[PDB]
Parts: structure tokens; C-alpha cells; sequence
């Protein structure tokens, strides 16, 4: 253990660092457990990790943190999958620890620069979409044949949303085949764009059983002029996600990443991988948008939101950020807030996430276009109020009520 | 047969709970076991304890669940050799036997009871004692402790 | 809620069934929780799951099982990734449940037949390798080193008597060793060994890669060099990539070895996440000829897995962890691979526990080739003893001691 | 210097032989200066051996500070001090102190000195302010009674 736990080691600028939490088995000392984590996750003289710091979790019995450095050479350039097998491949199954959770990873600049990063990123995306000064809006269609589906898409986009999303569980099924969905959705988009003068799109799901099918779907979406596509990175895999991201850059297609199945590995607080780690891994692999979920543990949530948007984030344990992360000018990822949200939370969402975000909403009393209208109005009202110095956390009730005086659609929403 | 948990080397790293028992020896005999303090008064905070009687020898045992369960009436008996006491096979090593005098009455047929043998002190099965109509024993053996080794 | 919990429903032959274990939040009834799982995982009254049975977990408080049926129509033909988003996408994040674990899935024949299954399968794999009447042996090369020296270690071990040699699962392509050279030097080692011994030998070349294209390039080169088998990490790389590789393998005649790195992240804790037997079934449908299952030297659960991935038909038996009777409709099995903590002293048990249809991957011998020798002898001695009628769980000590006198290599191993 | 409940299975941690001679606060420095320093578990019987006999014996489960002490181990009963009887009385106390670390070197570390009546615990900085570079023992942990609720 004395070859792994080294209390007086200073990490190098090129080291990869990881922060783990663990609870050692009875009769196992914290230092020994820390040394073991470093050994299991690395060779076990320049190919071994080193545990450099161990400290108790304040307030938690039999619970410790361990900070482990890993040499740059242990990781394949440009590969998320290699980084993950090296760090989380089998350490979680180690017998002297009751439970193990990964809280954070510091990616050295030298490694960050070997990755593509987001196909476009935040600034490019706003320019491609020509949308500035506000959060973007969208929704998921609740229900259908491809034409009926296409009608729903048309109405929602026509009514004022920027994006409409496919249900994450619909790829291709006997009741609806993707090729038809793609054609009818594309038609709906084209009509709405022509009628409103804005840029609209739809998050077509191109998640597929094989890489060849994934490409066929993506290529068809490109042929139809679709500005954005969707993919489930955790279910499909990082090899597939990375592949699609490279395709997306070459073909100019924005990539939306859904986070289904994340709960399987990050929900419990004493085992598995914290979402912020996955969020960093994704920023390196690819994707322009990433679901973050809503807040309406806001501290931890905001922590990763900055980690995936900012260039340089200083360590701050109160926000769940263990290491200072320098992204070396790699573009950020728009967070997507979703689930449990409606116009009532619009004030909060605007103030909490700022402008660089997308808000996805789940029906409205008078159908879909009024639905879209109510959300569009509520958002613009909130943004303009913020720009005038109004306190959205308190005045939000009045901002929405006042907006409701000019918009019957919003009022119908606020009535409930 | 007899529950046997062996004390091991390196177990001193982090015991969260530990219990104390008076020590009696084979040479000391049955009289010492009667003499040992039965009630150890727990006025403990993280362990502070007082004994109804003053006792020269004390063994510190980890809070293994059988030992922890005893509470009052807990004693440890030192044996030079395991084979004589153990009805079964032995490793030629010193034996520590934890006995509860509270359950000394022989009710458990498979239960082992410390008794005064002609040679010295022995652990006897309850059924065997019932065959000889011995209603009472020194203590009922709860656990057998074996020494740390390489 | 009552539109999902239906206590008087009999599952159809075409339904996909799933068994979940859960612990409800205080205040929430078991039935309501079961209904909720069915709802979250499904929806149009033919597109909803139904919870048909709820029972307590014997011996545990606030711990229940729920059995949910899902209509065939909800699942994309041939796609593991669609099955998983549907079943495990969001139920794990559901608020009325403290914890949730997926224990089992019954795949209806109608769905099983839409999948490729293992490229070759157990019987074909034996015929291709021309190896019959026994478990196969291999090991992982240590140090886990130039391509030339690596190749020498591989040569010596294969030449010495092992059937397979494995790449460390964490080495894909690194500054100190690039895959293209590892592949050339290993292939040479194999070819010399085969020419010398007259047997068929392989090496589990790792073709895990950051992108699909790179994965194919690695696989294509392994084929060019005449390599009979390749390796891939199905969990890190994911199912889209795994399935793609499996299809390639079937078309090209290459066996596929699947490593289970990172499974601990998903299933180690007994009360949350996805049990490996589910992942094992999913993999059998996706692809893979070999699968790491790990050794036991829970036994009951382990035996459960092994039958589930090898037999044509498995009867439900809750004591072995099998919740539903599973008919594989003549799809071939996956050869299990035992590993972890094994050396010749465990050879008796390993042979009796797994039978002949298995691979044993061994860890350090005091004298490489003497290691291979010691294991080759120990295995043959154990298999012969079993056929004769000795009881390997009792006589194993004598079988090895006698065998140890035939070959001093084995004695040297037994002596430690 | 942790304060730990005598809790079994909370941090499960578990199994060891470790012993401290106990003193009462009322007894004063004389008892501390006389308690046996070397308590050696051995033979195979593992009955503990003390260089000298002591009246009161308590063990402190082998938590990390207790294990660290080795020689100089001592345990000090402390008893409270309620203005109002109805107001709940503070619990009885015990201090695990390293008499080997008598010298006052750490300002943060508490040290055992003598109060006008009984004994007292004083910060290292306070002791240095008072110009005492010496103390009886260095406190390595704090007490709290087994609470099942």
C-alpha cells in the first residue's frame, strides 16, 4: 500500500485526477482503502496511480474521500471509452470497500485537446439558429400515424416553440416506422419555417441498434434539411455517440443528447458515478445540448451546469466541484431543463439558467398552438423583466400575471 | 457444535466496539469462575465501566455478536491446550472460552456447558449431562476464541 | 393507478415480462408503487404496461417485487437499445420509490427471433476451434512493455499449453504501445505457436475503440492477420457498437469475446440498478460467443446465469434467481468465462461447477510456459477424474497432488 | 480528537484487544502519574499484561486515535454541574489521553492539566499563554454514552 498512498505528492499539470467517496468494510482503514483504489484502477513506476489525499466526509460516519492522480500516458488520445474503462472498469467491485462512488474528474489540458468536443457549441449554435438574447423553448408531443404525428409537430412549431422532441422511446416500431416519421416531421418543419420566417426544428431520434442504421437515419435527416438530431448516449454507448458527433460536425447537424438511464448509475448517493462526471465525459465526446433536468440539490446541479458551459471553473466544494477545470477553449454545451415544468416556473428557470439554455415542457386547455404561445409569451416576459432588473424570484408571479393581460393563451395557462 | 470465532492478527486497526470480560484459568479452577464479578455496571460513555468485585485479570474482546449478547454473567476461561477441553480436533494451541453462567442450567441438548471434570475443567454437551442427570453447570459456553497466528 | 395495477391479468405468449424489486417511500402502498413503475415504463390502451402481480420480499420490510407485462409492439425488432430505453430509461428516477432494481426479463419467442444472437455459438465455436471434451484455458499477460516483448510473452504462454491469451482490458492504444504493432507481434506469436504445437491458439485482441470506424479498422486488421477471435467491452462501448461488431463477426467468421468491465457500477448493490443476469440475456441477444461471468471460488445466482446463457430452455426457479421460464427458440448459447482469484488449486471446483462448456481465465508461477503447463495438466487431470467418477469437490486435493507428480511444473504450483 | 458514541455497528469497524487504566477526575494528577503505561497483549491467551496492577479497567474500542496511543494510555472519568436539577444533567465523561505526549506542542490539541478541584482540559494555546509547556496527557478523543435512540 506504501507504493500507492503517498501523502506528500503534488499533482502534475498533465495528471488526470479523480475524486472518489467510499465506505470501507469493517476492519479496513481509510488509507489502506484509498491505496487500494489507486492500485485497482491503475497498474496494480510511471504507470500507476497515486493516492495523494484522504479526508473524512464531514458529517458522515464511515465515509471518506480519496484523491487519486493518474499519469497522462494511461489514456488513449481522444477516447472516452478508454478513460472510463481505466478508471471505473473494476474498482467498484473491490472487496474491501462497502460502496464506492466517483464524484469528479480533472481532465488535464493536454488530454482535453485530443478530443473533438461539441460539434458546434453554444456560440456557433446561436449563430446557426440565429437566436439571441434568450433561452430556447420546446416540448414533447404527448401521444399516432406518421401524418397525425406530423400535424402535431406542425402545430407546436407553428405556434411559437423553437423545438419539438420525439419521445425518447420511439425509434421504430410496428405502429410507426422511422422513415415515415422523418418525412412527415420534416414537412411540418418546412411549412412552419415558411409561415413564420424563423428557424425551427425537431429532435429526430436517430438512436439505433447498429452503427450502420444510425448513420442511415442521420443521413436521411440530413437529406431532408433537418438542423438537429437526437441520440441516447448512455444506452447506445460512447463509441456510437462519438461516431455520431464526428458525423455531425462534418455535416453541420446539431446534436441533442438525451440522458435516459442515467438514474441507473447515478441516483443513489453512496454508489456509482455522479452525473457531473458523465457530463464532462460527454462534453469531450460530443453533443451540443445535454439534459440537465430541472431544479424547480440546486447547488450540485448548478455546479455541473457551469462545468459544461464555462471555460474555467475554480474548485468549490460547496457546489460539488472538486478540482479546478481548465477547458482550454473547447466550446460548451447547452443545458436542457426538463420535467415537472410549466409557465409557473418560467421566472425561476430564466433566472437560474440564464440565456444559454433550452427549456423543454411537457396539456393546454385550448390545444397545441395556444400551448406553444403561452410558453413563448411567458418566456419573453420573463427575459425582458430580467433585463430591467426585476427580481424574478419574487416578482415572477406578477410578471406572469401582467403578461396574461395581453395574451389569452397565457392567461388560460395561468388560470390553472 | 461450539461456535468458534478466531481472533486474528491486524484486527487492531479499527474496532468500533469492544467488550470486557474477567479472566479465569484452568489452573485457577472452578472457584475462580464463581469468584469473578458477574455484573459489570455500564455507566459507559464510550465504555467507562465499574465491576461489582475487584478482579486481577481482564481480557479485551471485540464486540462479536455472541459476546456482546451476554452482558452480565460473562467470563473468559484460559486453557493451555485446546485438545483436552474440545470434544473434537485441536490445533495444540491456547484456548479462550467465553461462558455465560446465567444459562448454566442444562436445557440445550446441543449446547455446550463448562463443568468441573476430574482432571480439571471441560466443555460438555448438554445431552451428555442430561444422561448423567446433571441439572446445572459452571457456565454455558457461548463462544470459543482461537489465538492469532501466521 | 388502477389503470395499471391489474391483479387479474394473465400474460400472453408475446408479452415481454419484467420483474422488479423495490422499496417504496414511506406513505406509499406497494400496489400504487407497482402501478407507477408500469406507468413510467410505458405509455392507446394497447401501448401500456400492466402490473399483474405484487408480492413482498420474504424476510424484508419495505421490500417488494412487482411483475409487469409489456406488449410486443413496443419493442423495435432486433434492438437491445430500444428494449433498454423502454424498460430502464426513467423508472429508476421515480420519486415514490426509494430504490429500484431490475431482477429479470422474459423475452417472448416472437422477439427473440428478431435478434442475431451469438455470431457462432457454443457448438460452432468448438468445431471451429476443434476442441472437445473439456473446458478451455487461458490467462492474462503480465506486465499488464514493447510490442516485441509482449509478443514474446504471448508466444511462450500459448506455446506452453494455453488455448487463449488475453490483452489487458484497459489497453487499446497508448503512447507506449500502439495497437497496430501489438496486433502484428501477437499475430506472429500465435502463428509460431500454432505451427509448432499443431493446435489452434488465439489471443483476445482488444478492438474496443473510440469510434465505430476505428473499431472496424482494428477488427479488419485482426482478420487480415488470421486472428480467430477478438475482444470488446459491451458496457463501456455500449450496445450499438457491440451489436455492430457482432454482425461483422458473423459475416467474417471471427469469434467475439465479451468483457464485462464496469458492470459493478450498474449491479453491485443488491437494492438498486440492474442485475447482471438481465445484462447477460441482453448480451446473448446482441452478440458475443464468450462472456465473462466470473467465478465463485452468490453460488445460486451464478448457476442461474450459466443456465440462462447456455440452455435452450430454462424453467423458472426463484431459488436460483430465475423469475420467468425462458425459451430461447433454438438461438445458440454463450460460452461463460470464469475468472478472478483462480489458480490450479481451484481447478477441481471450476470443472465441476461449470462443466465442459466454459473457459477458465487464470491469473505468477515460480518458474510463463511452466504456468501454462501447470494449468493444462491440472485441467486434464480434473476432467479425466470427473469422467471416471471421482468427486472433484472432495477428492480434488488428491487429484491435484497425484497430478503434481507427473509434471514438476504442477508440483511447483501446488507447493505454493 | 473525535467524540464517539459507544456504538456497535454504526461504523461497523469491529474487532480488537486494547486497554486503558482508568482514573477519576477527583483523584488528580497523582493517579495519572501512577497508572500503568505499558499494557501488552500477548502470549496466545491474549490476556493483557500490565507492568503494574490497576484498580479500574476500561477499554476503548480500537478506533484510530486509541490504537495510535500505545504507551501512556489513560482514561479519565469526568463528572458534572447543573444549576437547575430539572434541567437535564450532562452525561458522565471519560478522557482518553496519551501521557506519553505530555509536552504541549499543538495549540489546537487539548491537553490534560489540573483544575482547582479535579482535573481539567485546556487548549494548547491557552496552556502556552499561561506558560505551561507541560501537561499530564494529550486528549486524543471525546466521550458520549451508548445511545440506542
Amino acid at each position: 500500500k506504501l507504493t500507492y498512498y503517498t501523502p506528500d505528492y503534488t499533482p502534475k499539470d498533465t495528471d488526470l485526477l479523480a475524486a472518489f467517496r467510499f465506505s470501507p468494510q469493517p476492519g479496513v482503514p481509510a488509507d489502506e482503502a484509498g491505496a487500494a483504489i489507486a492500485a485497482e484502477s491503475s497498474t496494480g513506476d510511471r504507470y500507476k496511480g497515486k493516492c495523494y489525499h484522504i479526508e473524512p466526509v464531514q458529517g458522515e460516519e464511515n465515509s471518506y474521500f480519496a484523491f487519486i492522480a493518474y499519469p497522462l500516458d494511461l489514456f488513449e488520445e481522444g477516447s472516452v471509452t478508454n478513460i472510463l474503462t481505466s478508471i471505473v472498469g473494476n474498482v467498484f467491485g473491490f472487496k474491501a470497500i462497502r460502496s464506492l462512488r466517483l464524484e469528479d474528474i480533472r481532465f488535464p489540458v493536454a488530454l482535453v485537446k485530443t478530443f473533438q468536443g461539441p460539434p458546434h457549441g453554444i456560440q456557433v449554435e446561436r449563430d446557426l439558429l440565429n437566436k439571441y438574447g434568450r433561452p430556447m423553448l420546446g416540448c414533447t408531443i404527448k401521444p399516432l400515424s406518421a401524418k397525425n404525428y406530423g400535424r402535431a409537430v406542425y402545430e407546436c412549431l407553428r405556434g411559437g416553440l423553437d423545438f419539438t422532441k420525439d419521445d425518447e422511446n420511439i425509434n421504430s416500431q410496428p405502429f410507426q416506422r422511422w422513415r415515415d416519421r422523418f418525412l412527415f416531421v420534416a414537412d411540418a418543419i418546412h411549412k412552419s419555417q415558411a409561415e413564420t420566417g424563423e428557424i425551427k426544428g425537431h429532435y429526430l431520434n436517430v438512436t439505433a441498434p447498429t452503427c450502420e442504421e444510425m448513420m442511415k437515419r442521420a443521413e436521411f435527416a440530413k437529406e431532408l434539411g433537418m438542423p438537429i438530431i437526437m441520440h441516447d448516449f448512455l444506452t447506445a454507448g460512447f463509441t456510437a455517440n462519438t461516431t455520431l458527433a464526428k458525423w455531425c460536425r462534418d455535416n453541420g447537424v446539431l446534436l441533442h443528447i438525451h440522458r435516459a438511464m442515467h438514474a441507473v448509475i447515478d441516483r443513489q448517493r453512496n454508489h456509482g458515478i455522479h452525473f457531473r462526471v458523465l457530463a464532462k465525459c460527454l462534453r469531450l465526446s460530443g453533443g451540443d445540448h445535454l439534459h440537465s433536468g430541472t431544479v424547480v440539490d440546486k447547488a450540485s446541479t448548478l455546479g455541473f451546469v457551469d462545468l459544461m458551459r464555462e471555460d474555467h471553473i475554480e474548485a468549490d466544494r460547496s457546489r460539488g466541484v472538486f478540482f479546478t477545470q481548465d477547458w482550454a477553449s473547447m466550446p460548451g454545451v447547452l443545458p436542457v431543463a426538463s420535467g415537472g415544468i410549466h409557465v409557473w416556473h418560467m421566472p425561476a428557470l430564466v433566472e437560474i439558467f440564464g440565456d444559454d439554455s433550452v427549456l423543454q415542457f411537457g396539456g393546454h386547455p385550448w390545444g397545441n398552438a395556444p400551448g406553444a404561445t403561452a410558453n413563448r409569451v411567458a418566456l419573453e416576459a420573463c427575459v425582458q423583466a430580467r433585463n430591467e432588473g426585476r427580481d424574478l424570484y419574487r416578482e415572477g408571479g406578477d410578471i406572469l400575471r401582467e403578461a396574461g393581460k395581453w395574451s389569452p393563451e397565457l392567461a388560460a395557462a395561468l388560470d390553472l | 457444535r461450539i461456535p468458534v470465532v478466531r481472533l486474528k492478527f491486524g484486527e487492531v486497526a479499527e474496532a468500533t466496539s469492544v467488550v470486557v470480560l474477567p479472566v479465569c484459568k484452568a489452573e485457577e479452577g472452578e472457584k475462580k469462575i464463581l469468584e469473578a464479578p458477574m455484573e459489570i455496571i455500564a455507566g459507559g460513555d464510550f465504555k467507562v465501566v465499574e465491576a461489582e468485585k475487584g478482579w486481577k485479570r481482564w481480557v479485551v474482546l471485540p464486540s462479536w455478536n455472541p459476546v456482546a449478547a451476554i452482558g452480565k454473567g460473562g467470563v473468559a476461561v484460559s486453557f493451555r491446550d485446546d485438545r483436552k477441553v474440545l470434544p473434537w480436533d485441536g490445533k495444540e494451541e491456547p484456548l479462550l472460552v467465553v461462558a455465560d453462567r446465567v444459562r448454566n442450567v442444562v436445557e440445550a441438548d446441543d449446547g455446550y456447558y463448562l463443568v468441573v471434570a476430574e482432571n480439571g475443567l471441560k466443555l460438555e454437551k448438554g445431552s451428555d449431562l442430561k444422561a448423567r442427570e446433571v441439572k446445572e453447570s459452571l457456565g454455558m459456553v457461548v463462544l470459543v476464541v482461537r489465538p492469532p497466528r501466521e
